[PDB]
RNA sequence: GGAAGAUCGUCGUCUCCGGUGAGGCGGCUGGACUUCAAAUCCAGUUGGGGCCGCCAGCGGUCCCGGGCAGGUUCGACUCCUGUGAUCUUCCGCCA
RNA sequence: AAUUGAAGAGUUUGAUCAUGGCUCAGAUUGAACGCUGGCGGCAGGCCUAACACAUGCAAGUCGAACGGUAACAGGAAGAAGCUUGCUUCUUUGCUGACGAGUGGCGGACGGGUGAGUAAUGUCUGGGAAACUGCCUGAUGGAGGGGGAUAACUACUGGAAACGGUAGCUAAUACCGCAUAACGUCGCAAGACCAAAGAGGGGGACCUUCGGGCCUCUUGCCAUCGGAUGUGCCCAGAUGGGAUUAGCUAGUAGGUGGGGUAACGGCUCACCUAGGCGACGAUCCCUAGCUGGUCUGAGAGGAUGACCAGCCACACUGGAACUGAGACACGGUCCAGACUCCUACGGGAGGCAGCAGUGGGGAAUAUUGCACAAUGGGCGCAAGCCUGAUGCAGCCAUGCCGCGUGUAUGAAGAAGGCCUUCGGGUUGUAAAGUACUUUCAGCGGGGAGGAAGGGAGUAAAGUUAAUACCUUUGCUCAUUGACGUUACCCGCAGAAGAAGCACCGGCUAACUCCGUGCCAGCAGCCGCGGUAAUACGGAGGGUGCAAGCGUUAAUCGGAAUUACUGGG
């Protein structure tokens, strides 16, 4: 199910900083990154307009991690749900609870967020659950569980967290790394960098 | 207790079994319908005292014999007809010999056709088979004159039949099955029936089938027209399997056995025994238990062979066989598996002796087991096929003293040491090629070893060393405790007259790598190394520095949080006045060591060691 | 499994052949070989393994080879008695 | 809130733009083959031969209908051994219970197949000339008799199958009689029609001492309903073919008879000569139909597996009766074919039920468990029966979920590949360092499905009766095939787990080697003739992922049958 590769080749494959692992770095760089995704990476091809829809595509989905099926599964629903297409779909993207793990503060990487997740350690309203995909409900709490207290990693991330500025759509009181979701995000609260639509035109055919 | 009856045609054999039980061997049609044995005929004759009998009748024909040596496996004991008329035959000393060969453990004489002909013709046969029984060894038989039709020899033989005991075999091992007859009963399934030579089944069971390679499920099982829900080796089996194989798919000489198969092999080493020297390369029928084969022999030293089908055909180890001529009649000798995938370039010298220590030094399979961990990796699946270890069996190895035990193959840790030895002596190399290094890498190790060996006893294997404590290793590389980075000269005999120069004063790569003549890659390991030593340092890989020229930088770099407040580069112009260019790759250097961080204008600086500490 | 048969050169096929095997043809390789295909002639088509030394399932060396053998005979690819495998056909396929 | 919804490319020529097909990118599948494969949940799993089928199972049940005791266990007289009250055995339906027999009900439900059927069908929407057991409501009846017979007994046939002769007996079996209208006929008047009891308790009161008596329960008959189901009819809707245009005589109406529960040429006799139709009759070919399923933006098009309803069928052709309900999937009879046994005279059988075999084929499951639950048949009930069902087993066949590890880590190693030999590359990848044990394994804890029902209980109701019975509470114990369940807590170590396709363009992703229009690739336009970004392999990359790819079929693109939407 998860990717079982190597993170920032796929992350360089586009040159981006796409945070796929960060730990003592936000960004290594220092290999050789933009230059070369591949053999052939040392020349730039212009890619047509399939590719660059379909390439920006396959970024998101990696940063996010999330296999393509249930990721069409995501755009179909997306579509299926009223107001614009993208904008939900994003935010319900956003959803996932691994991404929420991350966002929070605690989790080197949204894969670590999954393995956490599936090692009981979460505990949402006051029930133990493994599924990181899961999309967290509104103005509910999430917890972790007592006996996941003691990892030394998760508050180290903490202080990575406070660096990052954190989204403000969700609020996690971080004093006891338990926080709340509260509504799914506009498109107006976040981002102004990724450009969603491709992916729904990508699926338009 | 099955007991087979055998001798030539017309010495009364199914007689003999209408003389016991009034029931007939006979089953295929064609011999109902011709009154004869085309082909091996079996019976059963079960009983309220709770054995059933087996009864073979097979043929005396030398063109259907290789159909008998189908029907001579799993045979308790064996009766040989002689025929007070026809009397001793060459024929009855041929089937002596076979079953001889076959280390059948007992044999039964019975006198038949007594009343048919005047006593004195009697006492001839009875002399001629007392001159046959000598010959190949075998002592005790209860010989019985008879007449079927007078019933003289009835109450001898039916004690005889309970006196011979059961050849039990251990309950360890891997079930093994030989197919002889298809034939599907309407009723639920193919049933399958067959000498099982080891190991024990159960109808609940899912038996490994070779050819289509696919596991099938037991639906039924009858152990001797005793139906039964579980079945041990050493009888015939009918046993009924679901599976979508089907009996067009099947043939004679299919086999049904426990674990998968390793593939199918044209040689084979060989025990050879014979009644008669025989001579190397030639082609000859191989008998084996059910089963009928032809290919050619050839000789290694001294009765030692290795066969080599030009039919590939899976066998196991220590299994017994006949070996006879190719063109049939003639049987010449015995043989048995030994050592079933030889390696080539067998014949050289050294190895002869040892591969006699390999066999002649072990019978057991333990002894046999440690001396192929000495020679190297024992696989344990292809090993344990060939011994058909059971998972008890596979206990033995770890009850063995001194066995490096990776997830196979065990090796000796003495033995293991000396190869480390070995391995040790070539790093010690790699440690001459720099003796600068604490040491060579491990990747590059493995592949400089033994990169054909098992990664798991490799690996395991290194980890020994690391619980001697003869590997310490630091930054990942590991290394011997003694290296003690003298310094190689390859390093040196630039270092030495570059080192005050560079030294004294920063000097960029190329401006004196053309004074010293050197290619810039080529400085890319004297330099780095140096690096290594941590006396000049490198912003950037092509232009080097001294320590002494950073550590002020870092100082002037200082006071930028005490004179601003701000963390702003401004101040490294408005002091010393160095540029931007180099003063930003110092801002790299720093960054790459993660001695600070970057935050919108300003540098972070939450860990550094180097910050005064007031 | 049984009752019968044909088949398994030396690149392939054939007439075969009791004379030291001979020849024909075809496929391809190289000469003749055309702006290409094609022709008709010439030379050739390395087989199998055994044994030995290398890691080189390759070389060196030797021996045998018309399925595998024998019986025959001055001489067996041949003829002859068998016999193995594959192939062809009928019968048989009983916890 | 009940929707939100539609993209193009390649190919004709030297080049252009049209016309116009052909091809591709999408989705889907009761798929298949191959490659590949760690786990789990939920689904589905002969579209081929309505071809042939062994063996077992799937339809039995009520003694609370009757005569009985075949078998089992009590009890009964007696045997009377001895262990002298332990055991011995005969007889004993007299009790629990029950074989077989008679009788009641079921067997017309449940499940399977889609052969036939183009209309006797199915769908929509109606209609009158009908019936409807067991359930339920109202309504009244329920009295008085006879003659038999299976079982059984003796005799006897036939290889078996299956009987046959004679004799005995009861029933809620049968047949009578009485009885009766808000029943049927009759304008009416009149005429005529029904039967069964059994069980439980019980005081007084009758006892031929069997029983009678009260009371209660439940059954039986009669009539009108209710619901339900079923039949019948009506008009339309529901394939193709006009290189099928003519078709039909009891067929179109009429009278009367006959016939159905019921309308009716449903049927017969007789009269008339009509009757069908280019709004496509007749004929031929094909086909189970619908709700619905896929596809599409939509309109349409194709399809109608699994789920659900209706119809049709049960080796083949047939036929009829019993029955509320049939021309009857495990009913009967006749004929035929196909298999099996026979003493050869004669007989027996029908998996398109659940499993299973064989055959066919590209090819698709357990001769498994339990009635524990739901549901159903019988029974007052307990219980009995249930291959329906509940489940599990098997398969990556499809959908969904998870894992095959995490973070850090530059001395950015080596090897490989490549190179200009400058160096890149593989790559934080590895190693290491620091973590982690999901799930599996191993060991514990441990739901709901289980509602009821049994026994007793107090009380109430009922009643002559504090009984019986009925009802409501309570006490006790008890009902699990699935199930070593679900679900949760421990143990230990990354320990057990990544492949498949593609890289000339369409179309995301390229270099070397080998080969030389050869071998071969190929959905399409194409490549390969000695340096192939298209063959073959390597490296590298791309795409999907416990799945991956070509083929199979429909729609889409195709506005390329164009109602929407063409000339
Ligand atoms: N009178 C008599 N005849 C006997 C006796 N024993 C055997 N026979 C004879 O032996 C003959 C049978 O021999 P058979 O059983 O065919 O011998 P076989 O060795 O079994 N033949 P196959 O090799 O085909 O199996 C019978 O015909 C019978 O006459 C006996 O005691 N008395
Ligand atoms: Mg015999």
């Amino acid at each position: 199910a998860r990717y079982l590769g190597p993170k920032l080749k796929l992350s360089r494959r586009e040159g981006t900083d796409l945070f796929l692992k960060s730990g003592v770095r936000a960004i290594d760089t220092k290999c050789k990154i933009e230059q070369a995704p591949g053999q052939h990476g040392a020349r730039k091809p212009r890619l047509s307009d399939y590719g660059v829809q379909l390439r920006e595509k396959q970024k998101v989905r990696r940063i996010y991690g999330v296999l393509e099926r249930q990721f069409r599964n995501y755009y179909k629903e997306a579509a299926r749900l009223k107001g614009n297409t993208g904008e939900n779909l994003l935010a319900l993207l956003e959803g996932r609870l691994d991404n929420v793990v991350y966002r929070m503060g605690f989790g080197a990487t949204r894969a670590e967020a999954r393995q956490l997740v599936s090692h009981k350690a979460i505990m949402v309203n006051g029930r133990v659950v493994n599924i990181a995909s899961y999309q967290v409900s509104p103005n509910d709490v999430v917890s972790i569980r007592e006996k996941a207290k003691k990892q030394s990693r998760v508050k180290a991330a903490l202080e990575l967290a406070e660096q990052r500025e954190k989204p403000t759509w969700l609020e996690v009181d971080a004093g006891k790394m338990e926080g709340t979701f509260k509504r799914k995000p506009e498109r107006s609260d976040l981002s102004a960098d990724i450009n969603e639509h491709l992916i729904v035109e990508l699926y338009s055919k | 207790m099955i007991i087979a009856t055998a001798g030539h045609v017309d010495h009364g054999k199914t007689t003999l079994l209408q003389a016991i039980t009034g029931v007939n061997a006979d089953r295929l049609p064609e011999e109902k319908k011709r009154g004869m044995t085309i082909d091996l005929g079996y019976a059963y004759w079960p009983q309220p005292d709770g054995r059933v009998p087996g009864f073979i009748d097979v043929p005396g024909h030398e063109k259907f014999l290789s159909n008998m040596l189908a029907g001579v496996g799993g045979i308790d004991h064996a009766l040989l007809v002689v025929a007070c008329d026809d009397g001793v035959m060459a024929q009855t000393r041929e089937h002596l010999a076979i079953l001889q060969l076959t280390g059948n453990p007992m044999l039964t004489v019975a006198l038949t056709k007594a009343d048919r002909v005047d006593e004195a013709r009697v006492d001839e046969v009875e002399r001629q088979v007392k001159e046959v029984l000598r010959e190949y060894g075998f002592a005790e038989a209860k010989l019985f004159i008879t007449a079927a039709t007078e019933g003289r020899g009835m109450d001898a033989l039916r004690e005889h039949l309970l006196q011979l005991p059961e050849r039990e075999h251990a309950s360890q091992h891997s079930f093994r099955l030989a197919i002889d007859r298809a034939f599907t009963v309407k009723g639920a399934g193919l049933v399958v029936t067959g000498t099982a030579l080891s190991g024990e089944v159960k109808v609940g069971d899912s038996l490994w089938l070779t050819g289509v390679n696919k596991p099938m499920r037991v639906r039924a099982l009858h152990a001797q027209n005793q139906p039964t829900e579980t079945a041990n080796a050493g009888q015939r089996i009918a046993l009924n399997i679901a599976g979508d194989a089907e009996k067009e798919q099947i043939n004679r000489g299919d086999w049904l056995l426990a674990d998968v198969p390793p593939e199918p092999f044209t040689r084979v080493i060989v025990e050879l025994q014979t009644h008669t020297p025989l001579t190397q390369w030639q082609p000859l029928h191989i008998h084996h238990a059910a089963s009928h084969v032809t290919g050619r022999v050839s000789l290694l030293e001294d009765n030692l062979a290795e066969l080599v089908f030009d039919t590939p055909l899976w066998l196991a180890d220590n299994d017994r066989l006949v070996l006879r001529d190719i063109s049939a009649r003639n049987t010449l000798a015995g043989a048995r598996v030994v050592m079933l995938n030889p390696p080539r370039r067998g014949k050289r010298k050294p190895e002869y002796l040892q591969w006699l220590a390999s066999l002649a030094r072990a019978q057991s399979d333990a002894d046999a087991l440690s001396v192929h961990l000495e020679r190297g990796a024992v696989n344990l699946a292809d090993f344990a096929w060939a011994r058909q270890l059971n998972g008890e069996g596979m206990r033995e190895l770890l009850q063995q003293p001194g066995y490096i035990q990776a997830g196979y193959s065990l090796l000796n840790a003495p033995v293991a040491a000396r190869w480390q030895r070995k391995i040790l002596d070539t790093l010690a190399t790699y440690h001459e090629q720099h003796r600068d290094e604490p040491g060579p890498g491990r990747e590059r190790l493995r592949r400089m070893a033994l990169p054909m060996e098992d990664e798991a006893l490799v690996l395991l294997l290194i980890e020994k060393m690391r619980e001697s404590g003869d590997i310490h290793s630091h930054h990942g590389w590991l290394h011997l405790p003694d290296h003690k980075a003298g310094f190689s000269e390859e390093q040196q005999a630039i270092w030495q007259k570059a080192e005050p120069l560079f030294g004294d004063e920063p000097w960029w790569v190329r401006d004196l790598a053309k004074e010293t003549g050197t290619d810039e890659q080529a400085m890319r390991l004297t330099l780095r190394q140096a690096a290594q030593q941590g006396i000049i340092t490198a912003i950037v890989k092509d232009r080097y520095y001294r320590n002494d020229r950073i550590v002020e930088f870092a100082n002037m770099i200082r006071d930028l949080d005490q004179e601003c407040g701000s963390t702003c580069a401004a101040d490294f112009r408005d002091r010393l006045g160095v540029g931007r260019k180099l003063a930003i790759q110092i801002l790299e250097y720093f960054d790459r060591i993660g001695f600070t961080r970057r935050r919108g204008n300003d540098h972070l600086l939450r860990d550094a060691l180097l910050f005064p500490e007031k």
